[PDB]
RNA sequence: AAUUGAAGAGUUUGAUCAUGGCUCAGAUUGAACGCUGGCGGCAGGCCUAACACAUGCAAGUCGAACGGUAACAGGAAGAAGCUUGCUUCUUUGCUGACGAGUGGCGGACGGGUGAGUAAUGUCUGGGAAACUGCCUGAUGGAGGGGGAUAACUACUGGAAACGGUAGCUAAUACCGCAUAACGUCGCAAGACCAAAGAGGGGGACCUUCGGGCCUCUUGCCAUCGGAUGUGCCCAGAUGGGAUUAGCUAGUAGGUGGGGUAACGGCUCACCUAGGCGACGAUCCCUAGCUGGUCUGAGAGGAUGACCAGCCACACUGGAACUGAGACACGGUCCAGACUCCUACGGGAGGCAGCAGUGGGGAAUAUUGCACAAUGGGCGCAAGCCUGAUGCAGCCAUGCCGCGUGUAUGAAGAAGGCCUUCGGGUUGUAAAGUACUUUCAGCGGGGAGGAAGGGAGUAAAGUUAAUACCUUUGCUCAUUGACGUUACCCGCAGAAGAAGCACCGGCUAACUCCGUGCCAGCAGCCGCGGUAAUACGGAGGGUGCAAGCGUUAAUCGGAAUUACUGGG
């Protein structure tokens, strides 16, 4: 609404559209993971876990999923491999 | 919010003189005192503890020329303070600048003393004061301003003041027209025919 | 930086009988006075426009149509006026009115022949009337080139210059000299003009006879110094639709139209009581009149006002003496033909609108907030002429209606509301058909009230013909409060307009002293509901000549009944007669229409009384029944095309033609 | 020294006692209305329709993050307006600056509202599994690359709001790669994550004369704390009804996954069959909670405007986005109700922000001045913004003071009212005569709210350094809206300023005339039907006073819901 910071609007667009992507990409990877576990594929998991980790941690200290989410994630995921791997 | 009307016609009613023609001659008569505060003047006022119990404070109120509002607050004041609550109400009145000016001599009538204070013809400890309400305290130094001094009025004013019982609790001048306020008037001084636990009973019920 | 010489103020009103060109003429003035274009709706009452170093305030609204009142209101405030005339309408019977009601106040005016292009558009024909109808001293100020369809240019005698119009879009004009022929026609009219202007300036008189031509400047001075006195009326012309004669009529404005100074001071009254002029000095007490409230969506309540003395100021405080109220004027405002010019003050003689004020309704006098709390005049007296019965359906609507006038009576005090003191129903005072009519739309629409609209009832009366004498008995003896009263009376009709007369005709005292009061209050009473329809049985004399009583049973009351019985029957017996209301009326009419005027009145159950001439008119007096007298306005104005007016008063009551006796048994 | 304070009357009966209702005298009010109305000071001011809303305002700001020039100021090789120093245009972004655009911070505060909500609430008191911008302490980082894009140019659709192609370009925009612990993951071993530069000033030296370099400030990233904020759990209190007694399927508990900043049926599969409920569930009605507030002697009763804390809501319903923070009061999407614009194809908007309008109502005020003061945002700063706030305007709405004169005046005037016609009374009241002059009026004088900022300097801090920066003094010229300020000084003349109710009893105050159960009064008892202290007028008086009444309403009297304190 006419009030200079209509801009504020467009700002958070660019913004969402960006996080949208990453966030997606990030999930995509963590999904690749439970998939592996969920089947039994010990190593393929570990491998895909290694793949997701850096992307998790990163996207977190980047901001858009701060901290304990990653924790929680890499956490439980980890727990899962050495469950039956 | 001053009374304004026939001063004397009041005293008549209260069955005394309150010194409202205070002015010159005295013990009224030459006025019409007593047996006709109205037209059924003769008529005996037989009456209620209420009627008597009013007439006291109503009268007092008249004496100092106070209006029922300010007065109530005086009473609520008296209440608020420690001490015989009627006594206090009396002091509270006695500290009225206006009171403490007729009581000096500067003013012929209280009703006039005040006439002066309104017109800033008066000072305490060096400040012109001009609200009658002004409560004076021990060690204050009320006086006439130099400008408009030893004038018309104030002359006979200070004058007949001497013939008055003359207070105690204030040292006054005449050359100066300056005046100490020395202490707060005891139930003992000023009084007799004035009955406080009445004008307390009043505001008490 | 004065920008206000006062002597540059033109406050004008466009009046004239409907059809005309009033409205259209104005929008036009508001295009020239402000087309500007320099290398850089009558939207609210009065509007300002500039025309060659001169500010003009216009209030087009007249209309004439029955209800004028408004026209005659702006008229008082403003100083000048153009009485537009419809050139075409030649056998014009209504060109009139408008004016005969102008000098009625005392204000100067010029004339304009608008449709100089429409068929029958004969300039002269107007003047052949402007002295034949109202009869003033107009002055031909122009001569048109090409009568009607051949409307080209025009000529101004006074300045012997010729202008032209190549179109009607108002663009291709020009001041092209006289076209071959014509010319001659001029002179003479330009001589008479100067010959006319002679009756004002002796200077323009000698120079006339000597052979010298008055200066184009001293010549104007005559005409102007002559109009302003209500002696002459400068006639101009031009198709206002085709944009012709407008820019020239505008000059006609300033050149001859009075300035807030050339006009006679307003009288007002001090709080003590004494007349007094109000001087147009923008530095004397502040004295302003109000005249039109309007609700603005953007700034709210607006109160257009005409200042006379002192000067109102933006962000000050005023005081309305009329309703002893301290108004706080916060913002001043001037209506420009297309925007809201927010100015800072209105100096005496100037007009505009203030914003703020709440208690300031019409005709209010606002002075300084200390000035002599004075009250101007304003007193206008346009009463009504036509009313109607308005019964608000179920008691429900009877309310929506109360509010109806509770706001409508402030937005137009040109009417009156009254509850018929005899039969609930309320009257709606108007000033002509249309008037009440269009209220009936708003009062029924913008108020959603849906009641009835028929006609008033008539305050009938009962009485008798033959005198009678019957017994009044009561007695009820069973065992105690006996109730014993009885009387005999003498009932006798009295002249239609006699009243009420009883007769204490008791000899020794067969009817005790103490009971007569009550036997009267009984008779007096009973007379309430007539024997026929139930109306005030009146016009009779009663005689109590007998009746007995009982020592114990009688009662003050028992007698009030017996007597209320003797009467309740003497009227039933003495052959009753349904009396009705007769009015006194006086129709002012030109004996031209008179002929039928009287007729119509005869065929209205009325009987004529006379006609002692008045002015150029003639008055007719006579009586009539209020029943056969309804909506007379729109019937009188019919037999007179407008030149007719009447009054009305009550007189007496009188029998109904029998055929109307059994008629009323309703 | 600091809650030390408690009153009754009238009316059932012919009379009495008792019981028992009803009624009054008190305080109080966001009041309204009627009559009347002088000044000020301080407070208050839509209680109804969380009804609808014209217009203007209510949130911006930084050029010391960036590409920049469109505006207005200036200058400029060089061209000139020349009237041979005064200076005008081509340009030129050259710097002072600044529209538009990117970026950053703020738009989650401030201000409004009481609609929802009888418990995602409030108050009181404990708790643990949490995150927290800007401020803050500690320690490290601050390496090296890249591809974009808006602005803009071309072309283009639109009536408009707003787009459409293709270019081109910058950074504190974005993304990699490096680096990686006291961080996270993991018992470990291992594994893994970040970032931004920008200004000021500087001798030598010098170079692609823009700077490298030196230094200073300010910023960028990281983990640990501080502080503030926030989420969260728990028990207790937190209105009415039983003419509502049974309630409940994510329902209560488990486990396992998933989820969030975090604990948690928060979500799910699975198992269990539980869980709430006369200590009142559920259902229905009502309500924001508190501090407080009114009342009362207190215990209670009543309440929750203004001020301050919490909550809730932002036309209605729904929802996420961005973010440190919202599921956003001038944000986004949908749905709904509704209004506006439109060239008819399509578009825009939400005053419970300030002022104002309509509507409703007994009722509630100006479309004001100002950022000078405190305070908030952005900024290094100066500044800019701020309907927060400070003020003014409107209304006797309240509270508080003041005035409307002060003396003096008598056989006591006249007039009026009563009168047993002696007089009485109005009444020191008037008038007469002195004396005063605050407050309104006039005219002069004239505080405080003003702290700081701005330059000049003096140092002391650092540093290569006396440049610059921080503090400190020093000096100089300055910054109020209010504002004809408060306060004071004079000028004149009593001059401009009194009204409302009551007077039978309760209840302070009485007679005459008018009226004749009429007209009327009336809080109760009851007046009025020919001598009316009760009706209405007058004289008189009583009470209050710029107010007085009247209505409305809470408590009191009511020991009349009785815990205190009854039957």
């Amino acid at each position: 609404n006419i009030k200079s910071a209509k801009k504020r609007a467009i700002q958070s667009e660019k913004a969402r559209k960006h996080n949208a992507s990453r966030r997606s990409m990030m999930r995509t990877f963590i999904k690749k993971v439970y998939a592996a576990i969920e089947a039994g594929d010990k190593a393929a998991a570990q491998k895909a876990f290694n793949e997701m980790q850096p992307i998790v941690d990163r996207q977190a200290a980047k901001g858009l999923i701060h901290k304990n989410k990653a924790a929680r994630h890499k956490a439980n995921l980890t727990a899962q491999i050495n469950k039956l791997a | 919010a001053r009374y304004l009307g026939p001063k004397l016609k009041l005293s008549r009613r209260e069955g005394t003189d309150l010194f409202l023609k205070s002015g010159v001659r005295a013990i009224d008569t030459k006025c019409k005192i007593e047996q006709a505060p109205g037209q059924h003047g003769a008529r005996k006022p037989r009456l209620s503890d209420y009627g008597v119990q009013l007439r006291e404070k109503q009268k007092v109120r008249r004496i100092y020329g106070v209006l029922e509002r300010q007065f109530r607050n005086y009473y609520k004041e008296a209440a608020r303070l420690k001490g015989n609550t009627g006594e206090n109400l009396l002091a509270l009145l006695e500290g009225r600048l206006d009171n403490v000016v007729y009581r000096m001599g500067f003013g012929a009538t209280r009703a006039e003393a005040r006439q002066l204070v309104s017109h800033k013809a008066i000072m305490v400890n060096g400040r012109v004061v001009n609200i009658a309400s002004y409560q004076v305290s021990p060690n204050d130094v009320v006086s006439i301003r130099e400008k408009a001094k030893k004038q018309s009025r104030v002359k006979a004013a200070l004058e007949l003041a001497e013939q008055r019982e003359k207070p105690t609790w204030l040292e006054v001048d005449a050359g100066k027209m300056e005046g100490t306020f020395k202490r707060k008037p005891e139930r003992s001084d000023l009084s007799a025919d004035i009955n406080e636990h009445l004008i307390v009973e009043l505001y008490s019920k | 930086k004065v920008e206000y010489d006062l002597k540059r103020l033109r406050n004008i009103g466009i009046a004239a009988h409907i059809d005309a060109g009033k409205t259209t003429t104005t929008e036009r003035i508001l295009y020239y006075t402000g087309r500007i274009h320099k290398i850089g709706t009558i939207t609210a009452a009065v509007t300002t426009c500039f025309w060659k170093d001169h500010r003009i305030n216009i209030i087009d609204t007249p209309g004439h149509v029955d209800f004028t009142i408004e026209v005659e209101r702006s008229m008082r405030v403003l100083d000048g006026a153009i009485v537009v005339f419809d050139s075409s309408q030649g056998v014009e019977p209504q060109s009139e009115t408008v004016w005969r009601q102008a000098e009625k106040y005392k204000v100067p005016r010029i004339a304009f022949a608008n449709k100089m292009d429409k068929t029958g558009a004969d300039l002269w024909l107007v003047i052949r009337t402007m002295q034949e109808r109202l009869g003033a001293r107009p002055v031909v100020m122009q001569l048109p080139i090409g009568r009607e369809d051949t409307f080209s240019g025009i000529i101004d005698v006074l300045r012997m210059k010729a202008y032209t119009y190549g179109n009607d879009l108002g663009t291709d004009i020009r001041e092209i000299p006289i076209p071959e022929e014509y010319l001659d026609q001029a002179r003479e009219y330009h001589e008479k003009l100067v010959e006319v202007a002679a009756d004002f300036d002796e200077n323009i008189m000698l120079k006339y006879l000597e052979g010298e031509e008055p200066t184009e400047e001293e010549l104007v001075a005559a005409i102007r110094k002559g109009t302003i006195d209500l002696k002459i009326t400068p006639v101009f012309l031009g198709s206002a639709l085709k944009n012709k004669g407008v820019q020239l009529l505008l000059d006609a404005v300033v050149d001859y139209l009075p300035s807030p100074l050339d006009i006679p001071p307003i009288k007002g009254t001090t709080p003590e009581g004494e007349v007094v002029e109000i001087h147009p000095d923008p530095n004397g007490p502040l004295a302003a009149l109000a005249f039109k409230i309007m609700a603005d969506p953007y700034v709210g309540r607006l109160t257009f006002i005409r200042v006379y003395s002192g000067t109102l100021t933006s962000g000050s405080y005023v005081y309305n003496t009329t309703k002893g109220r301290k108004e706080r004027v916060a913002r001043l405002l001037r209506m420009h033909a297309n925007h809201r010019e927010e100015v800072e003050e209105l100096k005496a003689g100037d007009l505009g609108a203030v914003v703020g004020l709440k208690e300031t309704i019409t005709g209010d006098t606002l002075v300084g907030e200390d000035a002599p709390r004075v009250i101007l005049e304003s007193i206008e007296v346009p009463e009504p002429v036509i009313d109607v019965a308005i019964e608000p359906k179920t008691k429900a609507d009877q309310e929506k209606l109360s509010q109806a006038l509770a706001r409508l009576a402030e937005e137009d005090p040109t009417f009156r509301v009254s509850t018929h003191p005899e039969t609930g129903q309320t009257i709606i005072s108007g000033m002509g058909e249309l008037h009440l009519e269009i209220i009936v739309d708003r009062l029924k629409r913008e108020f959603k009230v849906d009641a009835n609209v028929g006609k008033p009832q008539v305050a009938y009366r009962e009485t008798i013909t033959k005198p009678v004498d019957v017994e009044g008995k009561f007695i009820r003896q069973t065992g105690g409060r006996g109730q014993y009263g009885h009387v005999k009376i003498k009932v006798e009709p009295l002249p239609r307009g006699s009243g009420f007369e009883f007769v204490n005709a008791i000899v020794g005292g067969v009817i005790p002293k103490e009971y007569i009061p009550a036997v009267q209050k009984g008779i007096e009473e009973a007379m309430q509901s007539g024997p026929l329809i139930g109306f005030p049985v009146v016009d009779i004399k009663v005689t109590l000549y007998d009746g007995s009583y009982h020592e114990v049973d009688s009662s003050e009351m028992a007698f009030k009944i017996a007597g209320s019985m003797a009467i309740k029957e003497a009227v039933q017996k003495g052959d009753p007669v349904i009396l009705e209301p007769i009015m006194r009326v006086e129709v002012t009419t030109p004996e031209e229409y008179m002929g039928d005027v009287i007729g119509d009145l005869n065929a209205r159950r009325g009987q004529i009384l006379g006609m002692e001439p008045r002015g150029n008119a003639q008055v007719i007096r006579a009586f009539v029944p209020l029943a056969e007298m309804f909506g007379y306005a729109t019937d009188l104005r019919s037999k007179t095309q407008g030149r007719g007016s009447f009054v009305m008063f009550f007189d007496h009551y009188q029998e109904v033609p029998k055929q109307v006796q059994e008629k009323l048994i309703k």
